[PDB]
């Protein structure tokens, strides 16, 4: 009787971190831990590298 | 220092290489409790078919089974009386923690 | 000051008919990763397979 | 000002309704304890950032 | 004469690969029983024990 809701799967928030790095001290290479711990921790350690 | 490492995860390559260098240079004794492995006891004549860098012992996934090898040198016959003297010193790093 | 340890049900019940196991199975279960119900289904489907 | 309005509006109309997405359920022994204390069994593959 | 070591292993001829049990590492291992869900298990997992 109504199409009241969209049905997204992996919702986007209203806010996000944005990060400026200092190029001189940053390493371009992606950080690599154990595969599982990277599946969880990984997007974070790469953002606050 | 008898250093004990319960969980390798998150350890830097620099820190690890430095711990190893401390084992060699400062005679550190570094137990690493997180390693699960399956030992194979070799006889002296079959040598060590499968090798292991210190780097891999430090940086292997927490869940994976390592496969170490360990010699039983009980059946190694004595050197001939006139074999040239060995100035070099054979050295070792990895040992089991349990029988 | 306590000592934790297993106690087989056989050591308390004199009624042997309702005793099918021992310390062994608990000791085995200690080795097992904690299992989401979905993993339990995967295991059963595998043993079936 | 208009910015805020359409932010507010876009919030006033977020009729999104979450449904479980792809979700890994890691074997517990493969995770470092600092992660294991945090995990509740399963997480979305799109972990995001914290 | 000259046998350096005499171990007692599980009989691989009995605990066959028809049961899915490898024994080459000296312990039983099974490919896909206790496994992560939503990803590939990964090689040489200890859970296989």
């Amino acid at each position: 009787l109504s199409d009241d809701f969209k049905q997204i799967s992996d919702p986007k928030g209203y806010l996000t971190y944005s990060v400026k790095y200092e190029d001189q001290f940053t390493k371009k290479d992606k950080l690599r831990a154990s595969e599982a711990d990277d599946r969880i921790v990984g997007p974070t350690v790469n953002l606050f590298k | 220092v008898h250093m004990t490492i319960n969980e390798r995860a998150g350890m830097s390559k620099l820190v690890a290489d430095n711990i190893i260098a401390s084992v060699i240079k400062s005679n550190w004794v570094v137990d690493i409790l997180d390693i699960e492995y399956t030992a194979e006891v070799m006889t002296p004549s079959e040598g060590y078919t499968q090798h292991v860098d210190a780097e891999s012992i430090m940086t292997a996934p927490k869940g994976k089974l390592f496969h170490l090898q360990f010699m039983d040198g009980l059946l190694r016959p004595e050197p001939s009386a006139f074999d040239p003297p060995a100035s070099g010193e054979d050295m070792r790093l990895i040992y089991p923690l349990q029988p | 000051r306590y000592h934790e340890s297993v106690l087989e049900i056989a050591d308390i019940f004199d009624q042997a008919d309702f005793i099918q196991t021992s310390d062994a199975v608990r000791q085995l279960r200690a080795l097992m990763p904690t299992l989401s119900t979905s993993q339990i289904r995967h295991a059963i489907e595998r043993i079936a397979q | 000002v208009s910015g805020l309005l359409m932010v507010l509006f876009k919030v006033m109309t977020d009729n999104r309704l979450v449904i479980v997405g792809e979700t890994t359920t890691p074997m517990s022994n493969t995770l470092s304890t600092v992660v294991n204390n945090v995990l509740r069994t399963t997480y979305h593959n799109n972990v995001g950032v914290n | 004469y000259g046998a350096a070591v005499v171990n007692i292993d599980l009989n691989r001829d009995f605990f066959d690969t028809a049961t899915g049990i490898d024994l080459t590492k000296g312990i039983p291992l099974v490919q896909d029983l206790l496994v992560p869900i939503g990803v590939t298990a990964g090689a040489e997992q200890s859970a296989e024990y």
